[PDB]
């Protein structure tokens, strides 16, 4: 139950997943100096996802966080 | 701008992530958050020169060991971390180093041995024993504390200097 997430500035994380995308990516963004309120999260193969989306609903797919 | 691909390896719970986060920013995580894989990028100044570090923070838990071959092939230098109150993690260093050399098919791979958690009074690996291990490997040894930031920058920067010299050995 993992999701690979590409992050801004050529970074990446793998998160183990029932909580939303915001809650489970908050820490990865914070330690890299990124405010979630300044970013959007997308599902690859890009379509923007709501930050409150259930992370469990995205298990197996690859996500990307980009500056807004 | 010169770039360095650093990889932090070692048994679970030795402090790889705490050390990496302390380098990236001043912050000490005091919680259980095992890593699967995390990559960080930071521009730093080392010996007056601006450098770009790409740091791969790896999983200590063996369930994720299938990822090791790939990151050992790609990494340019390895921060080999044990905890000074965990003799098992010190014993694990040997096999991490051997596997890196096996995967890269080379006996000369930039590495630094790091004994973390030196803020703890309870120690099971003497500094002298770890220094001697590093001496026989031919690599630097540094004792660190992610909690107090003691020698954290020194550890990563020493690894960069090892890579910088290895590239010129060409
Ligand atoms: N006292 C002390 N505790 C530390 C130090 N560094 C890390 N810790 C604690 O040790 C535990 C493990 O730290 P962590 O960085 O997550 O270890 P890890 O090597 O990344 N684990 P994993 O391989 O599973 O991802 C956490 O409780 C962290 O607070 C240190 O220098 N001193
Ligand atoms: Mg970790």
């Amino acid at each position: 139950n993992t999701i690979r997430v590409f992050l801004p500035n050529k970074q990446r994380t793998v998160v183990n997943v029932g909580m939303s995308l915001h809650d489970c990516l908050m820490k990865a963004l914070k330690v890299r100096g990124l405010q979630p309120e300044c970013c959007a999260v997308f599902r690859l193969l890009k379509a923007r996802l709501d930050w409150n989306t259930d992370a469990a609903s995205l298990i197996g797919e690859e996500l990307q966080v980009d500056f807004l | 701008m010169t770039e360095y691909k650093l990889v932090v390896v070692g048994a679970g719970g030795v402090g790889k992530s705490a050390l990496t986060i302390q380098l990236i920013q001043n912050h000490f995580v005091d919680e259980y958050d095992p890593t699967i894989e995390d990559s960080y990028r930071k521009q730093v100044v080392i010996d007056g020169e601006t450098c770009l570090l790409d740091i791969l923070d790896t999983a200590g838990q063996e369930e994720y060991s299938a990822m090791r071959d790939q990151y050992m092939r790609t990494g340019e230098g390895f921060l080999c971390v044990f905890a000074i109150n965990n003799t098992k993690s010190f014993e694990d260093i040997h096999h991490y180093r051997e596997q890196i050399k096996r995967v890269k098919d080379s006996e000369d791979v930039p590495m630094v041995l790091v004994g973390n958690k030196c803020d703890l009074p309870s120690r099971t690996v003497d500094t002298k024993q770890a220094q001697d291990l590093a001496r026989s490997y031919g690599i630097p040894f540094i004792e660190t504390s992610a909690k107090t930031r003691q020698r954290v920058e020194d550890a990563f920067y020493t690894l960069v200097r090892e890579i910088r010299q290895y590239r010129l050995k060409k």
